[PDB]
């Protein structure tokens, strides 16, 4: 209605206790690269949001160049000021081909943070692939621990094993 | 030194030519009108005060440019792009929003992209409520607004010292006695005779925000009472009413069907092919399970997993709490455990509706722990903000009628709450010194607890039944007529196991008492709390506001408190909106954080170049290489001229760059110096490790001095400043004239001969004292709050004899967690007994003092305990569960009475020095 030698389980609570600190510790490297991962995820989407931001107003200056530059074009060409009109439209051609390379920017950007995005699962994911060992290994420990406190070992000697 | 700047002109034109980092942008505006003038379309162009630039900031936010006097580099514009706008309309509120985004590290614009009314309708409450009050700060008087900006400090609270009084603008000087037990009133009298030969006038320390005034003595003032001890002499200034106006201006119940869900779809889950995904699932209200734990059926690890499942609960949707929660967890077990994640919903909004339609939780990964439990109640209700990478489990609550249902309203809860010898024997013996036969007792006797026994109400609400409606409106009805407790039992209520909002409302109603100084001392665990609150508009957070607006101080340490955790997910959002919501209603001490923040913004870089460094060349060469990048334009005005974090009114003046240095430690903490007209004064800025720990033990040691000084026991103490400021980043308030042990000694009279050079003569017998009241209160702190660790390298000495202690690491027991001992050591004995082997008389006033401080601790033992239950919010590794709580309980051992508790003490007390021996 309801078992080794005491000298033989201390030192499987030293092996299973140092299997525990090696992985403990190896899901603490995994969850500052998460932690690390996040902050780095967050940058880069604030980072393609001001990407936006500064090609938002490239794109209200070509609606503003187009605008005010209707009145003017019509106006040389009636004084027979053609180069006048030349400086205009190639000083528009110059902001257009500056978008050209933001908007190739803006791209790089988008294409690390679909790598990034990669990471931040298989790191999630190896993460949670040692979850089941690391878990497991803290009840062993723990039920190797309270089998010796059960047959009544001394404080001391479970110091030494565990260590 | 030099960049490409893309500049586009009102008329549709695109400048492009480079110019330099350091040059400001009114010294850019006119390179550029120099170059527009080239180029077509100038003619039309207004003049250049006319306009204003833009640009795209850090927060990706357009920033009109108001101030020119800053720095293209300072700015820090996303890409180097800036564009000529009109400078009119409302400049006012867009040049405070954007110095909020900056200043608060999160963009406003991030608020409105949720699309959510809870916090459109927080920002528009707190910031219309904070401006009136900002508004209403100005129209009041220059008396009402120093008392604002400027508090009182004094000490937790007969002799005739000289005093040396100056006036604004004179350069003479006036010495001359005056007593200690004076009212300030009459000390400018004096003064002002003097003049010659006061009520429109108030006083103020040289180099120094601190005002001397107010009915209270002079004694009691910090300044005061720290000079009278000291020796050296009051230097003061005489400020008039008008050069401070300067400053100021320079239905539910009806609905008795079960509770269920439907369980539709997960999202983006990363997890072993072998396994299958389970869904566990349970309602909660605080601590406790209102009904069993549901769970789902197996389906196999993929990304997209479905169920499409109703969850059934044993509970009516009638019978749900006010502050129900649902509850989830995503595990992965094997088909015949490993949690991958949790999120937690409340089911009805903050308008008190019940939640209905489809809802897509965003989760947070599940770290494995001791506990090990099932779910994570505890855990906040907002959801991840790492949305796209970040799983996910879409759910769906059911509609139960034609028209939406709310909570009932405070009126139709009283109605329905309304309605011997042996028992009440018993109902002693519960509350004086719980099982479930305790419960139901006190239940029943849940009147004569109201009656006879009001600081109990905490124990009343734990046994009260939340997952039953007629039992929460029994126990709501008597909370609206329950009696105000004290402050003490106030804290109490505010942990994460009293979620209820009538209950949340009276903790803060008998919080009103607290005086500024008080509710300073309590200020970090009430931010902590906030991470126990479901919704944002709250009453605590109302609270804080209020008095931030009240009280400038405490506005500065509510500010860094919350900025500090903005790297956080999870409380982000949350404490991102308080911070817009203070900054609106205190525009001035804007400024002063502003110069703070990018003081704190290039010492990150400086640390960081100095770490780069360090590995490569060695540190003489490396030393120098600091003071270069610091002596840079940008760098040295950012560094110099601004209010110390730590204490807003000490002023950092000037930087004296090659008294600066750096320690060669595993972070690499910056040693800055300054120096102002008063004398010096030092900052740790330390980047790396995480300082909430640290700052923790320190206001503990702090609260411990009041305590004691409150009973007529000045120990001596050095609470020395430390402020989290960021991600893993804050300052340390450098305690200046003192050195390290291990410093000193590298035998036996190694201290003792320390302490005759720095006190020579009569100085010998005062240093002393101050070491062994010193020693005495540092052995006791240290006891009772568990800190191990302790060794010559953390532990210093000031040179007029007070020795204290640095840099707490670990406490509660921690290093595994076992009993910390009593520890006296042999060199602080020998000093303390002034060079004998034996001196009974010297070690009797020692043992005294450690057993009067250590008596003292005992009286408000409950203080601590409900202070550090409140920490547990923090998620500090070392205080996490009760066991930690109960560390407290043990060492300052409660459980016992006064006589058994200080007769275990001396016995730990002899052991103590027996082990200094060995
Ligand atoms: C260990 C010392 C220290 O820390 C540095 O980071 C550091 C960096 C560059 C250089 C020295 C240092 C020193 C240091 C070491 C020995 C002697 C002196 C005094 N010196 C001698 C030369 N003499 C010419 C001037 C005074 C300082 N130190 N740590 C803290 C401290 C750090 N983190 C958390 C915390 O709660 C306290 C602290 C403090 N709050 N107050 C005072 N000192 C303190």
């Amino acid at each position: 209605q309801q078992e080794d030698n005491i000298e033989a389980v201390g030192k499987k609570l030293h092996e299973y206790n140092t299997q525990f600190q090696e992985k403990s510790r190896e899901y603490d490297r995994l969850y500052e690269d998460y932690t690390r991962t996040s902050q780095e995820i967050q940058m880069k989407r604030t980072a393609i949001e001001a990407f936006n931001e500064t090609i938002k107003i490239f794109e209200e200056q070509c609606q503003t160049q187009e605008r005010y530059s209707k009145e003017y074009i019509e106006k040389f060409k009636r004084e027979g000021n053609e180069t006048e009109i030349q400086r205009i439209m190639h000083n528009y051609e110059k902001l257009k081909s500056r978008i050209s390379e933001i908007v190739d920017s803006r791209r790089r950007l988008e294409e690390d943070l679909k790598k990034q995005a990669a990471e931040y699962r298989e790191i999630d994911k190896r993460m949670n692939s040692i979850k089941p060992d690391l878990i497991q290994l803290r009840k062993t420990r723990d039920q190797y621990l309270m089998w010796l406190t059960q047959k009544g070992v001394r404080q001391k000697k479970l110091n030494e094993w565990l260590g | 030194q030099s960049v490409v700047v893309d500049f586009l002109l009102p008329t549709g034109v695109y400048l492009n030519f480079p110019v330099s980092r350091n040059a400001n942008l009114s010294t850019i505006k006119q390179l550029l009108w120099h170059r527009a003038q080239y180029e077509p379309l100038f003619h039309m162009l207004s003049g250049p005060e006319a306009y204003v630039f833009t640009c795209i900031n850090q927060t990706a936010e357009q920033q009109e440019l108001e101030d020119e006097q800053r720095r293209l580099c300072d700015v820090q514009p996303f890409l180097p792009v800036l564009r000529l706008v009109a400078r009119e309309g409302d400049r006012v509120k867009k040049l405070i929003n954007s110095q909020i985004s900056l200043l608060i590290g999160k963009g406003l614009h991030e608020f409105d992209s949720l699309c959510d009314p809870e916090v459109n309708d927080f920002r528009a409450k707190m910031c219309q409520f904070c401006e009136e009050a900002a508004a209403r700060r100005q129209q009041l008087g220059w008396e009402a607004w120093l008392q604002y900006s400027f508090p009182l400090q004094l000490e937790p609270s007969n002799r005739a010292l000289l005093v040396n009084v100056k006036f604004e603008g004179s350069e003479e000087s006036f010495t001359f006695q005056v007593s200690t037990k004076d009212v300030p009133l009459a000390l400018m009298a004096c003064a002002l005779r003097k003049k010659a030969t006061p009520e429109d006038y108030t006083l103020q320390v040289n180099g120094r925000h601190e005002y001397l005034y107010g009915s209270y003595p002079l004694c009691q003032f910090q300044y005061i009472c720290s000079c009278l001890h000291s020796g050296l002499t009051p230097h003061l200034t005489m400020v008039h009413s008008s050069s401070i106006l300067a400053m100021r201006d320079e239905s539910l119940w009806s609905l008795e069907q079960p509770f269920r869900i439907e369980l539709i779809q997960g999202s983006k889950v990363n997890a072993d092919e072998r396994m299958k995904l389970v869904v566990q699932a349970g309602l909660f209200h605080g601590n406790e399970m209102l009904c069993k734990t549901v769970s789902s059926s197996e389906v196999s690890v993929c990304s997209e997993p479905v169920w499409k499942q109703r969850l059934e609960f044993d509970i009516n949707i009638c019978d749900l709490p006010r502050m129900a929660r649902l509850c989830f967890a995503l595990y992965a077990v094997i088909e015949k455990d490993c949690p991958i994640a949790w999120a937690n919903l409340m089911l009805f909004d903050y308008k008190d509706q019940l939640k209905t339609g489809e809802r897509c939780l965003y989760m947070w990964p599940s770290v494995p722990d001791e506990k090990g439990e099932l779910l994570n109640p505890t855990g906040t209700v907002r959801s991840n903000p790492n949305t796209d990478s970040a799983a996910a489990l879409l759910i769906c609550l059911p509609e139960v009628a034609p028209h939406p249902v709310y909570y009932p309203a405070l009126e139709k809860i009283l109605e329905l709450g309304r309605h011997t010898e042996e028992e009440q024997l018993q109902l002693r013996e519960i509350l004086e010194r719980l099982y479930e036969h305790e419960k139901d007792l006190v239940w029943k006797l849940r009147h004569e607890v109201q009656e006879h026994f009001p600081e109990a109400l905490a124990r009343l609400l734990l046994v009260t039944k939340w997952n039953k409606h007629e039992d929460v409106a029994q126990m709501l009805y008597l909370l609206c007529s329950w009696p105000e407790l004290p402050v003490l039992s106030a804290l109490e209520l505010l942990d994460f196991s009293f979620p209820d909002c009538h209950v949340g409302s009276f903790a803060i109603k008998s919080l009103r008492k607290l005086t500024d100084d008080e509710l300073f001392q309590y200020l970090l665990q009430l931010v902590q709390v906030l991470k126990y609150e479901s919704y944002l508009d709250c009453e605590l957070t109302k609270f804080l506001l209020d008095r931030a607006l009240a009280n400038r101080k405490i506005g500065h340490f509510l500010f860094w408190h919350l900025r500090s955790e903005m790297h956080v997910p999870s409380v982000a959002l949350r404490f991102g909106l308080i911070l817009e919501a203070y900054c609106r209603g205190s525009t001035h001490h804007m400024k002063v954080l502003m110069k703070q923040g990018e003081a704190l913004s290039k010492l990150k870089a400086l640390n960081d170049f100095v770490k780069l460094s360090s590995q490569k060349t060695p540190k003489p060469q490396t030393k120098e290489l600091m003071h270069l990048c610091m002596r840079q334009e940008a760098y040295l005005e950012a560094l110099s001229h601004l209010q110390s974090p730590l204490d807003p009114s000490t002023l950092l003046a000037e930087v004296c760059v090659e008294q600066c240095t750096f320690m060669d430690s595993k972070m690499k903490p910056l040693w800055i110096m300054y120096s102002n007209e008063e004398g010096s004064v030092g900052i740790i800025f330390k980047n790396g490790d995480d300082l909430r720990q640290d700052m923790l033990t320190l206001q503990m040691i702090q609260l411990m001095d009041v305590l004691w000084k409150q009973e007529g026991l000045d120990l001596r103490m050095t609470p020395y400043g430390c402020l989290p400021t960021g991600d893993r980043t804050g300052l340390i308030e450098v305690v200046l004239r003192s050195d390290t042990i291990a410093n000193i000694q590298l035998n036996k009279d190694a201290l003792l001969n320390w302490l005759k050079s720095k006190n020579p003569g009569e100085a010998l017998d005062r240093a002393i004292e101050e070491f062994t009241l010193s020693c005495a209160g540092y052995c006791v702190a240290t006891y009772v709050l568990g800190i191990g660790d302790r060794h010559s390298d953390n532990i210093m000495i000031r040179e007029s004899g007070q020795l204290f202690h640095i840099d707490f690491g670990h406490f509660l027991g921690n290093f595994n967690r076992e009993r910390v001992p009593f520890i006296l050591t042999y060199d602080f004995v020998h000093v303390i007994q002034q060079g004998k082997t034996n001196n009974s008389e010297k070690f009797e006033r020692f043992r005294g003092y450690c057993e009067r401080a250590y008596t003292i601790l005992r009286r408000h033992g409950l203080l601590f305990l409900h202070l550090f239950a409140l920490m547990r919010a923090a998620g500090l590794p070392e205080l996490s569960c009760s066991k930690d709580i109960q560390y407290l309980k043990d060492s300052l051992a409660l459980g016992k009475t006064e006589e058994e508790a200080l007769k275990h003490f001396r016995v730990k007390f002899n052991e103590a020095l027996r082990e200094s021996w060995k």
